[PDB]
RNA sequence: AAAUGUGAAUUUUAGCUAAUCUCAAAAAAUAGGAUAAAAAUAUACAAGGAUUGUAGUCUGAAAUUCGACUGCAUGAAUAAG
C-alpha cells in the first residue's frame, strides 16, 4: 500500500497484465427458446406456415420426390 | 563367418509430368448420369441481383464457365461433377454484395470489401457469383485463385531495382494467359492509350489492348507488361473503360511475413511482393480506380494460417458497423500483430458468411433430388433434418450429409 | 383454387396433426404428433442404418479401427460408380439373377455394388480333412456358404486385386477410385476375380463325389 | 506467468502440499494443402535414420572405460521377409 501510494512512478503507461489467468468462458441456455406464452404463438406461426408452404407443393404438384424421380425417368426408356 | 540365414537379393509405363498433380485438381462440371433437371433456368446479365430469386437454383451460361475455368474459379472440393449442368444457389448474400457491385462501377466508386465465415460457408463461392456478375456486365475480371501460390515460396521470384519490392515473373506470364482468355471480349473493344516505352516489342499508342498482353511471350518482361496494362485499365478519363474486379482468394496468407528469404536470409514481408503489393493497396483504398469496380478479398480455413491482424482488423470493423461504443483492441502484451496489416484492413468492409436460410435450403435440396441425386421426399420435415444436422444450414456440411453419403 | 389454411390440410390431405397445427392431446393419447407405424423399417435401427452389403463391404476397407476413412472411401466409390457411363454386361458372365438392367446401376450406386458382389461370390467352399485321400493326402470335400460368407469371400478378391495394381494419381482419391473401377470390371466380366470364382466352382465339381468316399465313412468303424 | 536461447535449457519464483494450485499439452481422427517416371534406362539414386565427426545442455565429487537429451554434418542395410 507504501509503494502503491507513492507518487514516484504511477505505472499508468503500463497496461495491466493478465497473461497469468487463464479466464474461463461459461456457456447458458438461450433465453430465446424458453416456451413461453409469446413464443407458443411464435411457433403456431411457423408450424402454420410449413403446412401451407407444402400444401401449395402438393396442390401444384411441385413436390419433389428424388426416389419417384429417378424411378420413371428409368421407366419411362429415357436412360437408353 | 556367419552361418546365419538371409534372404537373397531379388512393370508398367510410368505416368508423365504433371500427370499426377493435374490428376488431383482436374474439375469436372458436368456428369451424363445425372437427370436434367426440368424448370432450371440460366442465369440473365441481371439476375444475381434480384431480391426475388433469393432461394432458387440457376444454371451459368455456357461463355461464363468457360472464363470461370479459365481463372480458376472451380476447385477440386467442390462438388460440382456431380450434376449435369453447373448451378449456383441465389443466396441473400449474393444480391447484397452484387447489388454494391452494380452500384460501384455504375457511380464510379470502388467498395472494398472482405469476406469471412466458418470452414465451408460459400466464402470461395461467392467470389465465383461475384465474378459471374462481372463477366456478364462487360467488367474487367483479375482473380487470383489461391493466395498462398504467392507466399509459400514455390515460384520463381526476382527483386526490383532501388527498391523493397520483389517480382514474381513466372507467376505474372502465367496470370496474363489466364487472363486473355476469361476476357477476350471485353480486351478487344479496348485500345491503348499511353506510350509504353519499356516492353518486349514496339507498341504505338492507340493499337489492340489485345496486343499489348501478347507482348509477354517469357517470363522476364511479364511484370512491365502487367504495369503497363495496369495503366491502361485505369485510365483516368477515357470512354470506354468498364470497372475492374480485384478478387484475391485465401487473403489470410498475405497478411502475414512470407517463407521467401532475401539475400541477407531474411523473410520477405508478403506486402513487399510486388504483386501482393498491387492487391493490398487497392483494398487499402492508397490505389484509386478512376473508373471504379470492386476489391474483394475471401479468407478460407483449409491449410490458411492465423493472423491475428487481420482476425483484429475483421473484428474491429463488425464493431463499428453494429455501433458498439467499445470496439476490439490489441492485446497490449502480444507480439503477434502487424501494423501493415492493420493499415491495409483500416477501412475495408465485412461481410460474414453463415449457414443459409430453412427457405433457400428447400430451393438447394430440390435441386439436388430433382437430379436423381437425393432419393427423398423434398418437404418441410426433410429440409429441418438437413438444415439441422448441417449446423444451421451451413451450405457445405450440407453437402456431404446428402450427396457424399454412403446410404444412396 | 388459391389455398388458405382452413382447407389447407383438407384439400392438401396433409395431415395437421404431423405439422403440429392441431397436436394431439399428451395426457390422453400420450403423443402429441402421431405415433411413428410399428414395426419400423429396418434402416431406422440406428445399428442399421447403412445396407448390409454396403455396411459390410465398408468394415472390410478398415483398418486399424479407422472407420471414419473406409466411410468416406465408401462414399467415393459409390461417387464414381455413379458417375461413370453405364455398364456393358457380358453374355459370359451372367450376372445374379433378377438384377436391373445395365441402365439402372448408374442411379443406384448400392444396387450397383451388390449386384457386382453377389455375382463374383462363390457359392461352395472347400473343406479338407487330414488325411484321408491316401498317402497322407487331404480329402477335400465341397460345402455351401451363407451369404456374409459368400459377400465377404467375394469383396476380399477385388481388394486383392485392387492392392496390386499400380498408382495412377494423386490426392484422397487413389484408394477409392481404384477400387471402383474394379467394381465396374466386375459386373463387365471383364475383372480378374471371375477366374477365381471359376477356379474354386472346378474343384467343387470336380469332388463332389467325395462327399461319401469310403474315408468319410470309415473313420474308427474298421476296428 | 514473464524474460533469454535455433534447441536441449537457463534466469526468477506466483500458487499448491492439492476435486482448490502445478505437472498439463491428448494423439489418432475430422477438414484442407504440398510433393511423383516418389529406387530397377545412372544427367531422374525413393523412403529410411544405423554408423561416425563436431559444438553444447542437464544430473552428479566424478560422464574416460561407462549416462540421458540438443544443434550441425555424416547418410549404412532395408523391395514386406
Ligand atoms: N451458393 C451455392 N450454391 C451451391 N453450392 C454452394 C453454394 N455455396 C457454397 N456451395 C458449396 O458449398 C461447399 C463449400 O463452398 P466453398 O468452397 O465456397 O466454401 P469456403 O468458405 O470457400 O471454404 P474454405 O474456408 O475451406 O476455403 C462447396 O461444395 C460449394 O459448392
Ligand atoms: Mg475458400
Ligand atoms: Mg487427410
Ligand atoms: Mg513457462
Ligand atoms: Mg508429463
Ligand atoms: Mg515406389
Ligand atoms: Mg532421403
Ligand atoms: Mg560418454
Ligand atoms: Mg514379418
Amino acid at each position: 500500500i507504501a509503494a502503491a501510494k507513492d507518487p514516484k512512478d504511477t505505472f499508468e503507461d503500463i497496461p495491466l497484465d493478465t497473461r497469468h489467468h487463464t479466464f474461463t468462458k461459461k456457456i447458458s441456455f438461450p433465453k430465446e427458446w424458453l416456451l413461453t406464452e409469446e413464443r407458443k404463438k411464435e411457433l403456431e406461426a411457423a408450424r402454420q406456415q410449413a403446412l401451407l408452404k407444402d400444401a401449395e407443393k402438393v396442390v401444384q404438384g411441385a413436390l419433389v420426390d428424388g426416389a419417384d424421380v429417378v424411378k420413371q425417368y428409368l421407366e419411362s426408356g429415357a436412360a437408353e | 563367418q556367419k552361418l546365419r540365414f538371409k534372404k537373397t537379393k531379388k512393370s508398367g509405363k510410368p505416368p508423365l509430368p504433371g500427370e499426377r498433380k493435374a490428376y488431383r485438381k482436374k474439375i469436372v462440371l458436368s456428369n451424363n448420369n445425372a437427370l436434367p433437371v426440368p424448370g432450371l433456368e440460366t442465369l440473365r446479365p441481371n439476375d444475381l441481383a434480384k431480391q426475388d430469386n433469393v432461394g432458387s437454383v440457376k444454371a451459368l451460361p455456357e461463355d461464363v464457365v468457360d472464363a470461370l475455368r479459365a481463372m480458376e474459379a472451380f476447385k477440386p472440393t467442390q462438388c460440382w461433377g456431380i450434376f449435369r449442368q453447373p448451378s449456383v444457389l441465389i443466396r441473400q448474400e449474393t444480391v447484397d454484395l452484387t447489388k454494391k457491385m452494380k452500384a460501384a462501377g455504375a457511380d464510379g466508386k470502388t467498395i472494398r470489401m472482405v469476406i469471412e465465415g466458418n470452414r465451408v460457408t460459400g466464402k470461395s463461392l461467392l467470389l465465383l457469383q461475384a465474378m459471374t456478375h462481372a463477366f456478364m456486365n462487360d467488367w474487367v475480371v483479375l482473380h487470383i485463385p489461391e493466395a498462398q501460390e504467392l507466399t509459400t515460396a514455390v515460384t520463381e521470384y526476382a527483386p526490383i531495382e532501388n527498391s523493397p519490392l520483389w517480382t514474381q515473373p513466372t507467376y505474372t506470364l502465367k496470370l496474363l494467359q489466364s487472363f486473355k482468355r476469361a476476357n477476350e471480349k471485353v480486351l478487344s473493344r479496348m485500345n491503348t492509350v499511353y506510350s509504353h516505352a519499356d516492353l518486349p516489342q514496339i507498341i504505338p499508342v492507340n493499337s489492340p489492348l489485345l496486343q499489348l498482353i501478347n507482348s509477354a511471350k517469357e517470363a522476364d518482361g511479364a511484370w512491365t507488361v502487367f504495369q503497363a496494362l495496369w495503366r491502361e485499365l485505369n485510365a483516368e478519363n477515357v470512354p470506354g473503360r468498364p470497372p475492374i474486379l480485384f478478387s484475391l482468394d485465401g487473403l489470410a496468407h498475405i497478411m502475414k511475413v512470407s517463407d521467401y528469404r532475401n539475400p541477407a536470409f531474411e523473410l520477405i514481408h508478403s506486402h513487399d511482393l510486388a504483386l501482393v503489393k498491387l492487391f493490398t493497396d487497392c483494398l487499402s483504398g492508397a490505389t484509386v480506380m478512376p473508373n471504379g469496380g470492386a476489391v474483394l478479398g475471401a479468407t478460407t480455413r483449409g491449410n490458411s494460417p492465423r493472423s491475428a491482424s487481420m482476425e483484429l482488423a475483421i473484428a474491429q470493423r463488425e464493431a463499428e458497423k453494429a455501433g458498439e461504443k467499445e470496439v476490439p483492441q490489441r492485446d497490449p502484451y502480444s507480439k503477434k500483430y502487424d501494423d501493415r496489416v492493420e493499415a491495409v484492413m483500416k477501412s475495408v468492409e465485412i461481410l460474414r458468411l453463415k449457414g443459409v436460410s430453412k427457405t433457400e435450403a428447400r430451393g438447394l435440396l430440390e435441386y439436388w433430388a430433382a437430379s436423381g441425386m437425393l432419393k427423398k421426399r423434398v418437404d418441410e420435415s426433410m429440409v429441418s433434418e438437413k438444415w439441422t444436422l448441417s449446423g444451421n444450414g451451413v451450405v457445405g456440411e450440407m453437402e456431404r450429409a446428402s450427396l457424399l453419403t454412403m446410404k444412396a | 383454387v388459391e389455398v388458405t389454411p382452413e382447407n389447407a390440410a383438407a384439400l392438401s390431405q396433409l395431415s395437421e396433426i404431423a405439422y403440429g397445427v392441431k397436436a394431439a392431446d399428451v395426457a390422453i393419447e400420450g403423443h402429441k404428433y402421431g405415433l411413428p407405424t410399428l414395426p419400423l423399417p429396418s434402416e431406422l435401427h440406428h445399428k442399421y442404418r447403412y445396407s448390409e452389403v454396403v455396411n459390410h463391404a465398408t468394415k472390410l476397407l478398415m483398418k486399424d479401427g479407422k472407420l471414419s476413412k473406409a466411410q468416406r472411401d465408401m462414399a467415393m466409390i459409390l461417387n464414381y460408380l455413379r458417375s461413370s457411363p453405364p455398364p456393358k454386361l457380358n453374355p459370359s458372365r451372367p450376372l445374379i439373377p433378377g438384377h436391373p438392367p445395365a441402365s439402372h446401376l448408374p442411379l443406384n450406386p448400392v444396387e450397383y455394388l451388390t449386384v457386382a458382389i453377389d455375382s463374383v461370390a462363390p457359392l461352395i467352399k472347400m473343406r479338407g480333412y487330414k488325411g484321408l485321400a491316401g498317402g497322407g493326402r487331404s480329402l477335400e470335400v465341397p460345402q455351401p456358404i451363407p451369404a456374409r460368407q459368400r459377400r465377404s469371400t467375394a469383396f476380399k478378391w477385388i481388394l486383392d486385386v485392387v492392392n496390386k495394381k499400380p498408382s495412377k494419381g494423386s490426392g484422397r482419391t487413389m484408394f477409392a477410385h481404384r477400387v471402383a473401377e474394379e467394381i465396374v470390371a466386375v459386373v463387365e466380366g471383364r475383372s480378374s476375380v471371375w477366374d477365381k470364382r471359376m477356379l474354386i466352382h472346378k474343384l467343387g465339381t470336380a469332388n463332389r463325389a467325395n462327399l461319401n468316399s469310403p474315408a468319410l465313412q470309415l473313420k474308427g468303424k474298421r476296428f
